[PDB]
RNA sequence: GUGAAAUUCUUGGACCGGCGCAAGACGGACCAGAGCGAAAGCAUUUGCCAAGAAUGUUUUCAUUAAUCAAGAACGAAAGUCGGAGGUUCGAAGACGAUCAGAUACCGUCGUAGUUCCGACCAUAAACGAUGCCGACCGGCGAUGCGGCGGCGUUAUUCCCAUGACCCGCCGGGCAGCUUCCGGGAAACCAAAGUCUUUGGGUUCCGGGGGGAGUAUGGUUGCAAAGCUGAAACUUAAAGGAAUUGACGG
């Protein structure tokens, strides 16, 4: 236990990381010493815990989005998930569920008289509140 | 200051409620105002249930439960635990609390 | 609804109201006209009876008083009579 | 010195002929000696014992006095003396956000046998039941209570005391009440929860063999 | 006959045990099927001699295996059993060596029949003691 | 002093002055 | 029986268990932010006696109304008087415990009382600490009663009513949730809102804190006491609501 990163290195990842992306890398040894020239970091406890902080959100950027934000990475993620593209609209059905009621409002809409919708046996019962208080 | 808007009891077209009395230390609070808690206990409890199954002469039995209101004076119940005070927002809140089933 | 057309309410609301609170006061009670079975006249019988009536031909009770409305026995035919 | 179990003897208890069941189980007593009878002592010893060991594939909330009137020997004839359900079933019966009913009557059987028989039922909600509490006004309570106990006292005056306990055995006077009330307020938690006895035909003899026999 | 009935091997012999388990005290009382007649009755008062435990689990479990030998003694094999608790206006429920006394019985080599509350319950009671204050401890 | 103590002996107080005006 | 004990009851059977008998109290669970009543208050079944709200009403009368000094009926509990009855509980009192003390809290006993009838008393944090009558001003889901409707399920039957549900609507209620309506010192309140943009009608009633609900006068009461009700003198605060902290057996 107690390996927890403190605001401190945790902030200035994330900034190096969104300044200096594509000088970054998956491999700790190559973030570390990038590290020593795109920032004055005093400390080499404090260098390599900044390193190995963004090693681990590098692991992590790389499939999937987190509370840093890249304007390259924002690009390619809306460029990417384009659609599922099926090859008809999802709601082109040939058969429709209508109520009674809803073809009367169609017909009084002028819009019914359809052959896609069908119409169904209203629902007897009238029950659809559920009992009330505990159980 | 009106601490509760019910002034703590459920009394609100009436005048005048019978007096229970609390089963710790026998007071006179009245029914629409002690803590009332139905509690259904097994006869036989955990650590001996099994003993009286096995003992049992009878092949299959239900051991039957207890069937007891409790009635608390606000006192007694503060005292033992079974209402425990709350936060000024907290305290409009009356529904009970969850069994703890899952 | 601030503008809400009190002018002319739509029926449907003006029928939900209460008898004296509408616009204009219309008593939900009405005249119809009872056929005594086993008769040939029609009689006059108060939608919310509070006696038993009987038409002169007809020794049967016409209809029973209760709190709201009559209970109209069976075998009458009833007919409102002008609005 | 010497414990009385020495001098103590034991009997054997016998049921009456409502039951499938015979032998309830065996008592003691001390003996018979000088003025006090071993015969007296067992005489009007109530013995609660449980319709489930009395009865086959019948419900277990229902328990019987069993009076012994007369001892034979090593054997103690039994015959019915009063009927009360276990506390554990009546008390599990009072369910909130309903109405309970109860009912009490006083009847004299054919054969002479006055009976205090105490009825309790409780409302029942549907199934599509959504309003939370299922109460009864108070009218058809006074309706249901009337008519239960005409329902109730119908089933035991016209007929003896043979009758009305095998009858109530299965407890066909409780579902009479079911299925009439059900017109007014339907019920589901009626039982005839408890008899009890107040008078007796002059402790006939020859009552008790047939009521054993023939 | 020699202090037990001559019950053959297919029929066994039902007691009844009555656990008055109060407060203060706990009453193990063992008697026949109608309760007129009585085999023996232990309680922890006459157990143990600290006038504190008399209610305690230790004694309640020691006054359930004393009845359980002497019952075992006379030949009592089955054993429907009563608890009852104070009742009347004042407490409505068992005291803590209900629970010891029942299980020490049960392990005692006894069998039971049908556990059955017998508490005094009022339709509804006299003036219950205390006052209208309770009892200011 | 609780209101209502310093009542009754309030009652104390005036029973004695009755009593002294009356023996007077 | 208590935290632990003790006073107290016990070989005469105490306690326990069973069967009966008597007594006077008491009506659990069902019993709810549910009902009724002007409040106080009212909870086993049945009957009798009158009364009452709301709903229904294309009935009658036609302003007969609202609030009310004086006056009047009722009015928890305790208390007083007389007579019955005194189960339980229990002021006073005694004793045992606890304590430095313990006139107490705890335990045992127990008087008046607590119960019914008759006659008083007229007081409660008698509270919603919140006058009554009327008008208007948000929403929502419930619940009690009455009424009006509507898919359907269930009770019986050969058909409808008629009950038990389901979905709505209207009116009177006990209330609840929500809201930057508005108000308020705020807590909070759909009333405590429609208030410096101040006037719907009408009762009671307060004027810094004490002295003091005291003294005196009158009046009511068997009494305890009730109603009405000051002054001298004294004092710079007393208070209400929230905020932060400190503390809590
Ligand atoms: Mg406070
Ligand atoms: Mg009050
Ligand atoms: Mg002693
Ligand atoms: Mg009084
Ligand atoms: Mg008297
Ligand atoms: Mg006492
Ligand atoms: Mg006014
Ligand atoms: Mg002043
Ligand atoms: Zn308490």
């Amino acid at each position: 236990m107690g390996r927890v990163r403190t605001k401190t290195v945790k902030k200035a990842a994330r900034v190096i990381i969104e300044k200096y992306y594509t000088r970054l890398g998956n491999d700790f040894h190559t973030n570390k010493r990038v590290c020593e020239e795109i920032a004055i970091i005093p400390s080499k406890k404090l260098r390599n815990k900044i390193a190995g902080y963004v090693t681990h959100l590098m692991k992590r950027i790389q499939r999937g989005p987190v509370r840093g934000i890249s304007i390259k990475l924002q690009e390619e993620e809306r460029e990417r998930r384009d659609n599922y593209v099926p090859e008809v609209s999802a709601l082109d059905q040939e058969i429709i569920e209508v109520d009674p009621d809803t073809k009367e409002m169609l017909k009084l809409l002028d819009f019914g008289s359809l052959s896609n919708l069908q119409v169904t046996q209203p629902t007897v019962g009238m029950n659809f509140k559920t009992p009330r208080g505990p159980v | 200051t009106k601490k509760r808007r019910n002034n703590g009891r459920a009394k609100k077209g009436r005048g005048h409620v019978q007096p229970i009395r609390c089963t710790n230390c026998a007071r006179c609070v009245p029914k629409d105002k002690a803590i009332k808690k139905f509690v259904i206990r097994n006869i036989v409890e955990a650590a001996a249930v099994r003993d009286i199954s096995e003992a049992s002469v009878f092949d299959a039995y239900v051991l039957p439960k207890l069937y007891v209101k409790l009635h608390y004076c606000v006192s007694c119940a503060i005292h033992s635990k079974v209402v425990r005070n709350r936060s000024r927002e907290a305290r409009k809140d009356r529904t009970p609390p969850p069994r703890f089933r899952p | 609804p601030l503008a809400k057309d009190l002018l002319h309410p739509s029926p449907e609301e003006e029928k939900r109201k209460h008898k004296k609170k509408r616009l204009v006061q219309s008593p939900n009670s009405y005249f119809m006209d009872v056929k005594c079975p086993g008769c040939y006249k029609i009689t006059t019988v108060f939608s919310h009876a509070q006696t038993v009536v009987l038409c002169v031909g007809c020794s049967t009770v016409l209809c029973q008083p209760t709190g709201g409305k009559a209970r109209l026995t069976e075998g009458c035919s009833f007919r409102r009579k002008q609005h | 010195v010497v414990d009385p179990f020495s001098k103590k003897d034991w009997y054997d208890v016998k049921a009456p002929a409502m039951f499938n069941i015979r032998n309830i189980g065996k008592t003691l007593v001390t003996r018979t000696q000088g003025t006090k009878i071993a015969s007296d002592g067992l005489k009007g010893r109530v013995f609660e014992v449980s319709l489930a060991d009395l009865q086959n594939d019948e419900v277990a909330f229902r328990k019987f006095k069993l009076i012994t009137e007369d001892v034979q020997g090593k054997n103690c004839l039994t015959n019915f003396h009063g009927m009360d359900l276990t506390r554990d079933k009546m008390c599990s019966m009072v369910k909130k956000w309903q109405t309970m009913i109860e009912a009490h009557v006083d009847v004299k059987t054919t054969d002479g046998y006055l009976l205090r028989l105490f009825c309790v039922g409780f409302t029942k909600k549907r199934n599509n039941q959504i309003r939370k509490t299922s109460y009864a006004q108070h009218q058809q309570v006074r309706q249901i209570r009337k008519k239960m106990m005409e329902i109730m006292t119908r089933e035991v005056q016209t007929n003896d005391l043979k009758e009305v306990v095998n009858k109530l055995i299965p407890d066909s006077i409780g579902k009479d009440i079911e299925k009439a009330c059900q017109s007014i307020y339907p019920l589901h938690d009626v039982f005839v929860r408890k008899v009890k006895m107040l008078k007796k035909p002059k402790f006939e003899l020859g009552k008790l063999m047939e009521l054993h026999g023939e | 006959i020699s202090l037990g009935p001559q019950v053959a091997e297919g029929e066994n012999v039902f007691g009844v045990c009555h656990i008055f388990a109060s407060f203060n005290d706990t009453f193990v009382h063992v008697t026949d099927l109608s309760g007129k007649e009585t085999i023996c009755r232990v309680t922890g008062g006459m157990k143990v001699k600290a006038d504190r435990d008399e209610s305690s689990p230790y004694a309640a479990m020691l006054a359930a295996q004393d009845v359980a030998q002497r019952c075992k003694e006379l030949g009592i094999t089955a054993l429907h059993i009563k608890l009852r608790a104070t009742g009347g206006n004042r407490t409505k429920t068992p005291g803590p060596g209900a629970q010891s006394a029942l299980r020490a019985l049960a392990r005692s080599g006894m069998k039971i029949g049908r556990i059955e509350d017998v508490t005094p319950i009022p339709s509804d009671s006299t003036r219950r003691k205390g006052g209208r204050r309770g009892r200011r401890l | 002093m609780r209101a209502k103590w310093r009542k009754k002996r309030m009652r104390r107080l005036k029973r004695k002055r009755r009593k002294m005006r009356q023996r007077s």
